[PDB]
């Protein structure tokens, strides 16, 4: 159902995963805060 | 074992005589519980 008329005020607290190194398995939650690294050089946790 | 959100348990409280290791013998293990918390535990630690 729509949350547009309530959750939207907009609302940054509803978040999604733009990148993952693979595709999730069923009901697999990724809570890791690891940055997505597209280079060979270590991100060292920083962007 | 974690399967379909189910951690599972199987147990036998059973007597033996050995100091060293698993005594040879065969006892099936019935289930006790199965809490479907859906929390994959790739690792674990006993508590002593």
């Amino acid at each position: 159902w729509n949350s547009n008329n309530l959750d939207s005020k907009g609302n940054y607290n509803y978040l999604y995963r733009l990148f993952r190194k693979s595709n999730l398995k069923p009901f697999e939650r990724d809570i890791s805060t690891e940055i997505y690294q597209a280079g060979s050089t270590p991100c060292n946790g920083v962007e | 074992k974690n399967i379909d959100g189910y951690f599972k348990i199987y147990s036998k409280h059973t007597p033996i005589n050995l100091v060293r290791d698993l005594p040879q013998g065969f006892s099936a293990l019935e289930p006790l519980v199965d809490l479907p918390i859906g929390i994959n535990i790739t690792r674990f630690q006993t508590l002593l």
